[PDB]
């Protein structure tokens, strides 16, 4: 019913330099809230309540808006922050998401060692998943046989 | 002391079938008012598509879109609530997450979230060519996807390997 509209859908950016995405919505919307996602896992609750931090949150963060203008502020970009915002309300049913913003980083492909061990290992849950859907496809295709051969 | 949410999917299904789903948790109960939680899907290299709700008061809410085919269920002794998605097609392929909001009548946010399933719908096609098939010729057919499995899954590793390089060679330089 009320739609959320993420611009920009993708945000390239370069470690130390802030930024800002939008949201926007259908309606006059009471609050928002905002979740982080890195590819392979659960998302977290970021910003809830337009503009409060979640428990373990970067102060690097900020959350700003009114009416239908919804805004998150990253005020210095680094390399752990590349993940997927997703804006979310509930002013009416039935709650929806946005579109999300992909934050990736300009110079993705020589930092800090903790900074590129980081993205280091961010990539693990991403192939692990990616290694899941094969074993599902081929749970998939075994279904099959088994089912022919179980008939007698 | 803090909450954790676990669900358990069945990984694959055919279509039309009637998906089900399990999710349990703890640090909270829906015997407490303002308790609620809703089931959230993602698909695979998509968007969040929130699905359907329930509170402490057994009353519910479902996606309108998909609303005939959903059905939300609770168990307040055992710390369950039950998800079924019925007549199921290629659309419902997705990780099916599980997370806790409380109702104030302010801010409705999901606060916790479980780490969430990952279900396939087999994309279907009739299969009943195999029944003219003996046990043996199907024996093969079985053997020849481990191989096949493998392979695609090494793909995956040598993918994650050549992405990995950069990195890596960035550490040893200094």
């Amino acid at each position: 019913q009320i739609v959320l509209s993420q611009s920009p859908a993708i945000l390239s950016a370069s470690p130390g330099e802030k930024v800002t995405m939008t949201c926007r919505a259908t309606s006059s919307v009471t609050y928002m809230h905002w979740y982080q996602q890195k590819p392979g896992s659960s998302p977290k609750p970021w910003i809830y309540a337009t503009s409060n931090l979640a428990s373990g949150v970067p102060a690097r963060f900020s959350g700003s808006g009114s009416g239908t203008s919804y805004s998150l502020t990253i005020s210095r970009v680094e390399a752990a922050d590349a993940a997927t915002y997703y804006c979310q309300q509930w002013t009416s049913n039935p709650p929806t998401f946005g579109g999300g913003t992909k934050l990736e980083i300009k110079r993705g492909s020589s930092w800090t060692v903790e900074d590129l061990q980081k993205r280091l290992l961010a990539l693990d849950p991403m192939m692990e998943q990616e290694i899941e859907e094969i074993r599902q496809k081929y749970q998939c295709k075994r279904q099959p046989i088994l089912d022919a051969i179980e008939a007698k | 002391m803090q909450v954790t949410l676990k669900e358990s999917g069945p990984g694959i299904l055919q279509p039309s079938q009637t998906l089900s789903l399990t999710c349990s948790f703890s640090g909270f109960s829906l015997s407490t008012s303002g308790m609620g939680v809703s089931w959230i899907r993602q698909p695979s290299g998509k968007g969040l598509e929130w699905l359907a709700h329930i509170y402490w008061d057994d009353d519910k809410r479902y996606h309108p879109s998909l609303k005939s085919r959903l059905t939300i269920s609770k168990d307040t002794s055992s710390n369950q609530v039950f998800l079924k998605i019925t007549s199921v097609d290629t659309a419902d392929t997705a990780t099916y997450y599980c997370a806790r909001s409380i109702y104030d009548g302010y801010y409705d946010y999901f606060d916790v979230w479980g780490a969430g399933t990952t279900v396939t719908v087999c994309s279907g096609s009739d299969y009943e060519f195999l029944k003219s098939w003996t046990v043996e010729d199907l024996q093969k057919r079985l053997l020849a996807l481990d191989p096949m499995m493998e392979q695609e899954i090494e793909e995956i590793r040598q993918k994650y390997q050549s992405k990995r390089q950069p990195i890596l060679d960035a550490i040893e330089a200094k």
